[PDB]
RNA sequence: CGAAGAACCUUACCAGGUCUUGACAUCCUUUGACCACUCUGGAGACAGAGCUUUCCCGGGACAAAGUGACAGGUGGUGCAUGGUUGUCGUCAGCUCGUGUCGUGAGAUGUUGGGUUAAGUCCCGCAACGAGCGCAACCCUUGAUUUUAGUUGCCAGCAUUUAGUUGGGCACUCUAAAGUGACUGCCGGUGCAAGCCGGAGGAAGGUGGGGAUGACGUCAAAUCAUCAUGCCCCUUAUGACCUGGGCUACACACGUGCUACAAUGGAUAGUACAAAGGGUCGCGAAGCCGCGAGGUGGAGCUAAUCCCAUAAAACUAUUCUCAGUUCGGAUUGUAGGCUGCAACUCGCCUACAUGAAGCCGGAAUCGCUAGUAAUCGUGGAUCAGCAUGCCACGGUGAAUACG
């Protein structure tokens, strides 16, 4: 069959949306100008292990919390990195700006940060079962109950596709207690695309 | 065409008559809702990462 | 002044007796000029005889919501839960009639692709 | 279900609901009522007697039933259950009421409760002949 | 315009049309304008009509003002199958 | 005589923001009511589940909104103070 | 069905008229406001002129011209792909670690006896256990307590054309946290799981309805949402403009709306809804107009005000069973809106015309309850354009032997 999101089936359950403001009159814009924003931290910050990025409007300011798991490339040994981001930022948005940065621990703990791991991985001709496999005992060594991940392109090369899927732990989809993680990220690769989709069933 | 159409979606028209509604992401023109500004399959997408406030799977 | 709510589909009735003769108010109406019917005021009746009571109280009603056999049924609803307010041994008498029994009979979905609630399109295999 | 408000028969009530049409109980139920007036007027007696009478008239007690039986089908007699002998008698009621040709539908059922009660009407040519196909064909039984 | 505040005639071509009353109607105007009405001043003077592909002639008349000018230039040949 | 109007779409956070309120607008100026709850206006967006094809199978999302309404009944120049120097989770929309 | 809106635009197609670092981005070099508005030739794109371009503090941001790198392709392949989707099927099944049997493939488990909506649960068994699913956690509906009472309510009260004004949250209504329904209790039977009945209570047996769609099947659909490997065009398979086509028409199918009438139609009066939308948007009252609408501008960033007479129902009068006062097409004339523009090709109104149709061959479809049927309403898309789509309430059945 076909699944649903789990993380939009547990949007207002158990998770909050990170694109947090109330509008009116002003909503297409916020909207459209926090996806540039995203499009923008994204393409500067996908080496730094960005994973989380929430939002915040109020008084005109551009807040913003971004959840990284090495804020040392954030910000650290010049102090000017989140000083460029919030000049840049300014340019775009047209008003002010501030960015917290948080440091997430166990960063194989995120759905995200484990896909572009993986990701990079293939992209760079790593064995498909050994990418997957690592990233799970990475996981459920981090402190996960549970974990899932598949992989579904033209593995290594073939003219036909197939998906290989691998799990350990307890991953219920159907249960929404669950403060599931899910992520999908894409490699490239010279015979073409390879989605990873991964998921984690977290501890509380 | 799509970016060439993008453009002139833009650039205002000859007359206002001829103006019409596209996702700013994908310019697709059909089911683009004025209110999101975006059209129905990217604000699927949104609605599911929870980047779009207020909105939820609707249950009942 | 007893009292009862009565709610039947999306009508509302607040409806309270007090000791009379038999006159009934319906929305500063009177309750021919409203409810016309001999079912739909028999069936508003229908605890008063149930357990006989009509003789000797007048019930006043105020209504919202809904259509006019939906309005009858809140107001038997109300009328009843008054009863048992003015005294509870009528409770086996109006719960062996029924009317107690709120209705949860409610209007159900429409959903996508039903022309209905349940009613599909007409299948054709070509 | 439950009995008319008026009088002390489910029949009534059942009757309304099968003659009604899309909801219509008010109209169904009116008709009824004046349709009971009328022959109360054209014969001057209990519309529940007469009622009834015209039911233990139209009521059949045999009925076929469609089996296969030795490479084809076949129609076999069965006694029928008491739910839809009455179920069978209100709807043939409304049915030939409705395919009369009168001028209105009160005056239509009217006369075939009437018709029905004095042991006439298409109605009892059912019962008649439902028994007589069923009997033509007791040999399977 | 189907309005009292009406009517409607394409600036280019009632201009082109006033100047065409020393045309002598040896000349031909041609318009890519289907949409504007004929007003009695049209009388005389052909009108080359852009159906899509070609301008095809038409001969104006006291019996066809208050039409446009498409409804004597057809869009869509056909010949009944 | 002035009145608050919080709106949000996160009925948890609405309300303990209007509780922030009330117990600072108490402490600034006693004679405050309490908050009223209004009708959750909302909107449910219908779109199709699939890309090309289906019309048929769809999905359904419900924008909520909660809200909640204020009314102070004696102002002072510190209950002003105390509203004019508050800033709230955001996420919400505060009214005056 | 994509299409939650084909007049132009959209629009990708066609004819015509045009451009080639381009309609759209980066990198270089020169320069800096670029432009805006008027005139002329134009179908317009576009050419000629004018008036007039204020860049801001070497930097920043965007801009004209050169200049090649590059661009761009709704060009292809869904039999290279991702992601998204239907589908078997919300069917109850698909598997796995360890163990054991089998040379082995495989089996066992997962069969059996019961039971359940359910590989649900019990007894038994060379298996013991686990995972995905099922169930449950979620939303909504169904009754009720506390909190808060305005933009909602009006009982006890006065008074107003108006719940109006005063006053008060009684009651509703609203919406947060709680309660409750769990075979929890009783009787029968079962060994047991459970099954049937009974009580209380609003609700009794996963209460009702949703979302929620397992491994995988159809190389199912999607390169036209997007991205994307390969290939192809790259002074044209690219780009602009006007006009046309997507609305054709001998004919076939599907899906629906309207009807074929007296449980009805015309006319008048007239009661009771819910769910929703609104800022340059809703648009009141009053007035003009047969009417569609025009005028007007109140109130409203909305439980305040508007869209918004709800219609079926009911009551009266008429039509008297007729191709009819049925039906309402088609056509002619004249109007109104929208929009630069309503011929191709919008919708609505008035008058007239009055078509086919007097209940549908062989066949075939939905539905088990507030459902089917039936009546109106709203929303999206949208300037305008719905019998379509998604939600809303009103009325409200028949039947289930098996
Ligand atoms: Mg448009
Ligand atoms: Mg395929
Ligand atoms: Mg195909
Ligand atoms: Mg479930
Ligand atoms: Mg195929
Ligand atoms: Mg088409
Ligand atoms: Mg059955
Ligand atoms: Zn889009």
């Amino acid at each position: 069959g076909q699944k649903v999101h789990p993380i939009g089936m547990r949007i207002g359950v158990i998770r909050d949306w990170d694109s947090k403001w109330y509008a009116e009159k002003d909503y297409a814009d916020f909207l459209h100008e926090d996806l540039r924003i995203r499009d923008y931290v994204a393409k500067r910050l996908s080496d730094a292990s960005v994973s989380r990025v929430e939002i915040e409007r109020a008084a005109n300011r551009v807040n913003i919390t971004i959840h990284t798991a090495k804020p040392g490339m954030v910000i650290g040994k010049g102090g000017s990195e989140v000083e460029a981001l919030r000049k840049n930022l300014n340019e775009l948005t047209q008003k002010r700006v501030h960015i917290n940065i948080v440091e997430i621990k166990r960063a194989d703990l995120d759905a995200k940060l484990v896909a572009e791991n993986i990701a990079r991985q293939l992209e760079g001709r790593v064995s498909f079962r050994r990418a997957q496999k690592q990233a799970i005992q990475r996981t459920m060594r981090a402190g996960a109950k549970g974990i899932k991940t598949q992989v579904s392109g033209r593995l290594g090369g073939a003219d036909i596709a197939r998906a290989e899927h691998y799990s350990e732990g307890t991953v219920p989809l159907h249960t929404l207690r669950a403060d599931i993680d899910y992520a999908w990220e894409e490699a490239d690769t010279t015979y073409g695309k390879l989605g990873v989709k991964v998921w984690i069933y977290r501890g509380e | 065409a799509k970016k060439s159409m993008i453009a002139k979606q833009k650039r205002t028209p000859k007359y206002a008559v001829q103006a019409y509604t596209r996702c700013e992401r994908c310019g697709r023109p059909h089911s683009v809702i004025r209110k999101f500004k975006l059209c129905r399959i990217c604000f699927r997408e949104l609605a599911y990462k929870g980047q779009i406030p207020g909105v939820k799977k609707a249950s009942w | 002044q007893y009292y009862g709510t009565g709610r039947r589909k999306s009508s509302v009735a607040r409806v309270r007796l007090v000791p009379g003769d038999g006159k009934i108010v319906i929305n500063n109406r009177d309750w021919e000029d409203y409810i016309p019917f001999a079912a739909l005021r028999e069936v508003i009746k229908q605890p008063l005889v149930a357990t006989e009571t009509l003789g000797n109280y007048d019930v006043l009603v105020n209504v919202h919501g809904g259509g006019y056999t939906g309005q009858a049924g809140a107001i038997r609803h109300g009328v009843a839960r008054a009863l048992l307010q003015v005294a509870p041994e009528y409770r086996p008498a109006l719960k062996s009639a029924g009317l107690l029994t709120r209705d949860s009979r409610m209007k159900e979905r429409k959903k996508p692709g039903l022309k209905g609630a349940r009613r599909a399109p007409q299948f054709s295999k070509r | 279900v439950l009995p008319d408000p008026i009088y002390n028969s489910k029949l009534v009530t059942r009757l309304i609901n099968k003659m009604m049409v899309d909801g219509k109980r008010g109209k169904s139920q009116a008709i009824l009522y004046s349709a009971f007036d009328i022959i109360a007027q054209e014969t001057g007696k209990d519309p529940m007697e007469v009622f009834e009478q015209a039911m233990k008239n139209i009521m059949p007690l045999l009925e076929v039933k469609a089996r296969r039986v030795g490479g084809a089908n076949y129609q076999v007699p069965i006694e029928v259950r008491a739910d839809r002998r009455s179920t069978l008698g209100l709807r043939w009621l409304v049915n030939y009421a409705r395919l009369r040709g009168e001028k209105t539908m009160e005056v239509r059922v009217a006369r075939e409760i009437m018709d029905a009660a004095n042991n006439t009407g298409a109605s009892v040519k059912k019962r008649e002949d439902t028994h007589k196909m069923a009997d033509a064909n007791r040999a399977f039984a | 315009r189907s309005l009292k505040k009406g009517p409607f005639v394409d600036d280019h071509l009632m201009k082109k049309v006033e100047a065409a009353a020393e045309s002598e109607k040896k000349q031909v105007i041609k318009t890519w304008s289907r949409r504007s009405t004929i007003f009695p001043t049209f009388v005389g003077q052909t009108i080359a009509v852009y159906d899509g592909r070609k301008h095809v002639p038409v001969y104006v008349q006291e019996d066809m003002v208050g039409h446009k000018l498409g409804e004597f230039a057809p869009t869509r040949t056909y010949r009944g199958h | 005589k002035i009145r608050i109007r919080l709106k949000a779409y996160d009925h948890r956070i609405l309300d303990q923001s209007a509780e922030k309120i009330v117990e600072t607008a108490k402490r600034s100026g006693a004679s405050v009511s309490g908050p009223i709850p209004l009708p959750t206006e909302k909107s449910i967006y219908t779109v199709l589940r699939a890309v090309h094809k289906y019309k048929d199978s769809r999905e359904q999302f419900e924008m909520r909104t909660h809200k909640r309404l204020i009314d102070i009944v004696n102002p002072t120049p510190q209950t002003v103070d105390s509203l004019m120097r508050l800033d709230l989770p955001s996420g919400v929309d505060i009214e005056i």
